[PDB]
């Protein structure tokens, strides 16, 4: 039921002014990934080729090549967050995980998202759409609890 | 069954047949300028000879294509 | 001459008014959109430059062509910078020669010291522009690199390992400088985007989608290995040889669109061929045969010593040119004196020049004293010089393709020029992602028409035989409507016959409502397309072989002519009826003779005033009665009364319909010469062998589709010791003619002199001019870009009255499919040149294009061995379910002789030209193991006559 989904997904997008990223959007949304099974179709409905339908793909960092864990964790890297020490909150976290900066698994996949908006309060977290802020080190105990 | 030659020539009287004035005319023109001797020969002995599977058109044009030395 | 050819300017040129600008001191005048880059380049101010070519449009990636300009903050992109009055730059300030310096540093902290021992070596455009900025040193002590197989602590994750899967090119990222150059060449020039940069930033490596080049999408044509800089894409033959020093223009010897190429020498070895940015041809473009596929001159293959055998059944003997020459004369007189004049007969190669076409029917004409001769236009392309001079008066092209950049519409009527002419297709692709719109008539899907960045497109999917139906009802359309143009009517054509023309096409019978039921296309969609046709402003036809070769070619082409002179799409760059021709100089060829019914110049043989010219130019007494066609000559033949033959650059066997007729009066023949290269499947009847010569050999001219008389120059030197026309006058010669050239500017001043349109014809302005329009007298000495820009050649068009006529290949209970015949781009027509190459990669077997629901009924499955049981013969081949074709139609190739295809052909043909039916034939496919009865016998008898001794 892959080809099925992905027909849907472009007959939602038809008529549409670059409508690729769109649909390249729906697709991750979907499955989780951009599958290289389905570089062609979406090529062959918007009229381009699979090079540019990969190439748009590669460019892009929110456009997954493979799967994430059961859950993810996104940790700004930014210079106000940086501030308030999230250095040593990664740390702790990926102490307590076992894994490193850009280190995924098929528990969890920690990485860097630059800048959440939540400036102000510097150390913040994408933890499976949900934002948390002034993340202290005793924040990440509950972090890691709701998250096995 | 059917001649090459009485094959072509039927075929260029079908084309020629749909135009306007006189039809007989450039059939016998275009016989006498595209094909040669012998089959000239061949096609005037044809429609001498009065060999069925022919175009009244080209039986008409005959008199009129290029004489075989 | 021009600079464009020479030097390598930064951007492409643009059209405009005079702009004035200071250059560092040196006074320039270029148009207005010009860049300062090109600018400083025509005024031979040279500034370093890694990124930009004019091939392609600038991007701002090298950063090294930076310059101060007075009035602007910075230091600004030349290439990127549009000319302004009054502009006063400087190129080479302190400050500029430091950023250089920074730049080209930044570079070579990434590139491998592998100068010395690299392929492109004196010809790599960052070496030079390391060197001419003044590299000294590089600081960056470099961790992170590309290039390095072994980083610190093991291997480097961004080595990527080198790609040789295709056998022409390969691709070392190593060396990678990502301009893009490549990606910008294959999208903007090819079309095909099979490039592209996967990654962003550093990691930003250039890929196509696939494990290796030859998986991909790419088709060959080298437009990024010859846009690449650095080595990274770069020919394996420079790899093999060394570097090349010199350059020698000629043209390619296929295809008839004359793509110009420049041969790199290193002393006699061709290393590589390259296009020449010259010829309006193709301007700096090629596809895979023209750029790669010239190795067949260098086959062990080849033939290289005369061979008589005196009997089929013998073997051959490896003999001198002699008597091999004094056999052949021998047994032509006596065939001669016994059987008549008439008895003998040439069959010219459109592949070989004009002037060896010339001394061939000279030789068919003078000496033989007959009007026996022929080409290979007679079953392809005849109808179209029947109809256009039926119609306007000119058995030739309309346009050059040029015109195309103008053009605002393409009616595409049986072509694929994706691989017919793919050096056309390219620059039709350039138009169609420009907005321009596009019509396609043809029965199967094309490439074409799946152009990525696609306009608009129709696609009218017929059933082939009606091709005249639909223009009868794109007509009926036009004319019940009202958007022909009365005033091109009224000035450039007749009225008295376009009122009956309009009477009879108005009838309701030729409307697009009741041919829907024969044709299989829907009405509407045949009313829009007509519509959109009939409305733009300027509209061009491009058509081929799925019109001229079928039972009505002249007709369609008729019917053809008809819409372009209705609409009004004459006389201008942007429209006209443009035929594509097939093989080089056919048009040369049909102009230099080449036909049973003419002589040099289209003058009909019956013509006293032109008879005259002839025996006072030649001293001898000709005929005035026209020629047998090959067919006419092989049912004589088969019947008797003709016993010689000297077939020229032909393979009158495999490349000719109903292979057994063919065959069986081939084989009925006392004496048939053969001229090729190699030995051929026409050579398996032959009796005598004459080597031939490439056009690497070769010294001369090519008369292309567009009347472009191209330049052919001698690169290296016959390996057989004589060119094709020393043969041809050898042979005259020895007769008892009594020729004497020494160099074909003789010859082409015989031809000037003769017949007229080749008067001001000389080697020297088609060097120094480079191309001429062979439409060239005292009048119009630069040429004749255009034909029919002021009144048609008649006088007068002429309308006629086409219909559709059923054709006698209809089908039935046991000939229920249809059949139709094409091309690969990969392989030529024979594969006689080309499958002696490594273009066996993309096609090295012939397949059957079958339709999916016509494969489920009889059990074909995509890779099985099927049967062709037609009226005609039978034979076997590779199935292969695609949903290109429509039900009820099916598609094969004929490259390969393994599997004789042209015995499925049947013998119906055109009326006027008796140009084969190849593209309409009731055949059966269905499914089987032994291969067949026929191609078995083929290949025993082929075994059993190609023994030497
Ligand atoms: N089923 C089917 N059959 C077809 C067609 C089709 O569409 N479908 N098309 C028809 C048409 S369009 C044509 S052009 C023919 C084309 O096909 P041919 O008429 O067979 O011409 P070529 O493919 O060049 O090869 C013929 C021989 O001439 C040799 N030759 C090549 N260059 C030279 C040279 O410079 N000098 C000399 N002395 N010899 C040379 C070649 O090596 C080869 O041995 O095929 C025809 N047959
Ligand atoms: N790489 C490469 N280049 C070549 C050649 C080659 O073999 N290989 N061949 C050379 C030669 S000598 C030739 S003549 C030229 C010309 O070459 P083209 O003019 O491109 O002709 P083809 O590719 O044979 O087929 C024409 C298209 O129209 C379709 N068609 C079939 N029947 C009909 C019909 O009834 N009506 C209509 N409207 N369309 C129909 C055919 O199926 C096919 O797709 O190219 C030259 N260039
Ligand atoms: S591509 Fe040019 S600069 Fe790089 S190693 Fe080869 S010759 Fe040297
Ligand atoms: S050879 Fe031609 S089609 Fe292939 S990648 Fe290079 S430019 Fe593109
Ligand atoms: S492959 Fe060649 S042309 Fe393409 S980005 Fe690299 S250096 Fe430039
Ligand atoms: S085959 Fe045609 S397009 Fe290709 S290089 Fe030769 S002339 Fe050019
Ligand atoms: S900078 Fe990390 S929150 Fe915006
Ligand atoms: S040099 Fe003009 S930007 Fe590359
Ligand atoms: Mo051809
Ligand atoms: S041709």
């Amino acid at each position: 039921t892959d080809t099925a989904r992905l027909r849907a997904i472009l007959a939602a997008h038809r008529g549409r002014e670059g409508a690729l990223l769109p649909i390249l959007h729906d697709v991750q949304a979907a499955f989780g990934f951009i599958p290289e099974d389905a570089y062609a179709p979406i090529a062959a409905d918007l009229g381009l080729t699979r090079a540019e339908v990969a190439g748009v793909v590669g460019f892009y960092h929110d456009f997954r090549k493979a799967p994430a864990g059961r859950h993810v964790i996104k940790l700004c890297r930014a210079e106000a967050c940086q501030a308030m020490g999230m250095d040593a909150v990664q740390a702790r976290l990926e102490s307590a995980l076992g894994l490193r900066l850009g280190d995924s698994s098929e528990a969890v996949t920690l990485e860097a998202v630059y800048c959440l908006g939540l400036c102000a309060c510097a150390p913040a977290a994408m933890v499976d759409d949900r934002l948390v802020g002034r993340l202290d080190a005793a924040a990440v105990a509950g972090i890691v609890a709701e998250l096995g | 069954s059917d001649d090459k030659i009485i094959r072509m020539a039927n075929q260029i009287a079908a084309f020629f047949a749909v135009q306007p004035g006189d039809r007989a005319g450039p059939v016998a023109a275009h016989i006498s300028e595209n094909w040669s001797a012998p089959m000239r020969a061949a096609l005037l002995a044809h429609v001498a000879a009065q060999s069925p599977g022919l175009d009244p058109l080209v039986i008409a044009a005959a008199p009129q294509i290029r004489p075989v030395p | 001459p021009p600079l464009d050819w020479t030097q390598d300017m930064g951007t492409p040129k643009r059209e405009g008014a005079p702009v004035h600008l200071t250059i560092d001191g040196v006074e320039v005048t270029v148009p207005a959109g010009t860049s300062v880059l090109r600018a400083a380049a025509e005024a031979g101010i040279s500034i370093p430059k890694l990124c930009a070519t004019d091939n392609v449009e600038p991007v701002g990636s090298c950063r090294l062509c930076m310059v101060e300009i007075e009035g602007m903050r910075g230091t600004p992109t030349s290439c990127t910078t549009p000319v302004a009055p009054g502009m006063r730059v400087h190129t080479q300030t302190p400050q500029l020669q430091k950023l250089r310096r920074g730049v080209m540093e930044l570079y070579i902290s990434d590139h491998p010291l592998d100068c010395l021992t690299c392929a492109a070596n004196g010809d790599c455009e960052l070496q030079d522009m390391a060197g001419a900025v003044g590299l000294r040193e590089v600081r960056y002590q470099a961790k992170d690199t590309h290039f390095a197989r072994r980083d610190a602590t093991g291997p480097n994750p961004r080595y990527i390992p080198k790609d040789n899967s295709n056998p022409y090119f390969s691709y070392d990222p190593a060396k990678c400088i990502v301009c893009m150059r490549c990606v910008r060449a294959c999208e903007e020039v090819q079309g095909t985007f099979a490039l592209t940069v996967m990654g962003r930033g550093f990691d930003a490596r250039i890929s196509p989608a696939a494990p290796d080049f030859l998986s991909s999408d790419c088709v060959s044509c080298g437009a990024c290995v010859q846009a690449c800089p650095t080595a990274t894409l770069v020919e394996k033959s420079v790899e093999r040889i060394g570097t090349p020093e010199r350059k020698v223009v000629t043209t390619c010897a296929y295809c008839g669109v004359g793509c110009s190429f420049e041969a790199h020498m290193l002393g006699d070895q061709l290393v590589r061929m390259v296009p020449w940015k010259g010829g309006a041809a193709n301007r700096g473009h090629s596809c895979v045969k023209g750029r790669f596929a010239y190795g067949y001159a260098t086959h062990q293959d080849r033939i290289l010593k005369p061979m008589i055998r005196d009997k089929i059944t013998d073997p051959w003997r490896e003999v001198n040119w002699t008597e091999a020459l004094d056999f052949t004369a021998t047994r032509l007189r006596a065939l001669r004196d016994s059987h008549g004049a008439d008895a003998l007969g040439v069959i010219t190669s459109s592949r070989c020049t004009n002037e060896e076409t010339y001394l061939v029917q000279k030789l068919a004409r003078a000496v033989f004293g007959t009007n026996n001769t022929d080409t290979c236009a007679r079953v392809c392309h005849s109808p179209t010089g029947y109809g256009l001079k039926q119609t306007f008066g000119t058995s030739a092209g309309t346009q050059d393709f040029d015109s195309v950049e103008e053009t605002d519409l393409a009616l595409v009527i049986g072509a694929n020029p994706t691989d017919g002419h793919p050096v056309f297709a390219s620059r039709l692709r350039k138009r169609l992602r420009a907005g321009a719109k596009l019509i396609v008539v043809d029965p199967r899907r094309i490439d074409l028409l799946n152009t990525p960045h696609r306009g608009e497109a129709w696609h009218l999917q017929l059933k082939p035989g009606t091709n005249v139906a639909v223009m009868t009802a794109m007509a009926h359309v036009i004319v019940t409507e009202q958007i022909f143009d009365k005033r091109f009517i009224g000035d450039r054509c007749d009225w008295d016959e376009w009122a009956d023309y309009a009477e009879f096409v108005a009838n309701p019978e030729y409307a697009p409502e009741a041919v829907e039921s024969l044709t299989g296309v829907p009405a509407g969609l045949l009313r829009q397309a007509a519509r959109a046709y009939a409305a733009a402003p300027n509209a061009a036809i491009y058509y081929g072989l799925g019109v001229t070769e079928h039972s009505q070619g002249s007709t369609t082409v008729i019917a053809i002519a008809n819409l372009a002179m209705m609409t009004g799409n004459i006389g201008r760059p942007g429209v006209g009826v443009n035929p594509l021709r097939g093989q080089n100089n056919v048009q040369g060829s049909c102009d230099m003779g080449s036909f049973p019914h003419e002589f040099p110049g289209y003058r009909h043989v019956s013509d006293d005033a032109t008879r005259g010219l002839f025996e006072r130019t030649w001293g001898v007494t000709l005929s005035s009665e026209p020629g047998l066609r090959i067919p006419n000559m092989l049912d004589a033949a088969v019947e008797g009364r003709f016993k010689a033959l000297y077939v020229q650059g032909e393979d009158i066997l495999q490349s000719d319909p109903d292979t057994r007729h063919v065959s069986a009066g081939l084989a009925a023949m006392d004496l048939v010469i053969v001229h090729d290269l190699f030995l051929n499947e026409t050579a398996n009847y032959a009796h005598v062998f004459l080597p031939g010569s490439t056009f690497l050999e070769k010294d001369g001219t090519f008369t292309n589709a567009e009347r472009r008389i191209n330049r052919v120059r001698r690169v290296m030197a016959p390996k057989a010791g004589f060119a094709d026309w020393e043969v041809t006058q050898m042979l005259a010669n020895a007769l008892g003619a009594g020729w004497h050239y020494t160099h074909p500017s003789e010859i082409m001043a015989e031809i000037a002199a003769t017949t007229p349109g080749f008067a001001a014809v000389t080697y020297e302005m088609l060097d120094a001019r480079g191309s001429v329009q062979w439409p060239c007298n005292e009048k119009a000495p630069e040429g004749s870009p255009i034909m029919h820009v002021e009144g048609f050649v008649r006088g007068k068009g002429r309308f006629i009255r086409t219909a559709y006529l059923p054709t006698d290949e209809k089908t039935g209970p046991r000939f229920p499919l249809l059949l139709t015949t094409g091309r690969i781009l990969s392989q030529y027509n024979v594969g006689a040149q080309t499958r002696r190459t490594e273009n066996t990669v993309w096609h090295g077997e012939d397949r059957l294009e079958i339709h999916p629901t016509d494969a489920e009924t009889r059990g074909i499955r995509d890779g099985d061995w099927v049967r062709l049981a037609s009226r005609a013969g039978e034979t076997t081949l590779r199935a292969t379910v695609t949903d290109r074709v429509s039900p009820g139609v099916v598609y094969t190739t004929f490259h390969h002789p393994d599997t004789q295809a042209n015995v499925v052909t049947t013998d119906t043909s055109d009326w006027a030209t008796n140009c084969p039916e190849y593209k309409v034939t009731a055949v059966q496919v269905a499914a089987s193991n032994g291969p067949s009865d026929w191609q078995q016998d083929y290949a025993a008898q082929a075994a059993a006559a190609r023994r030497i001794e």
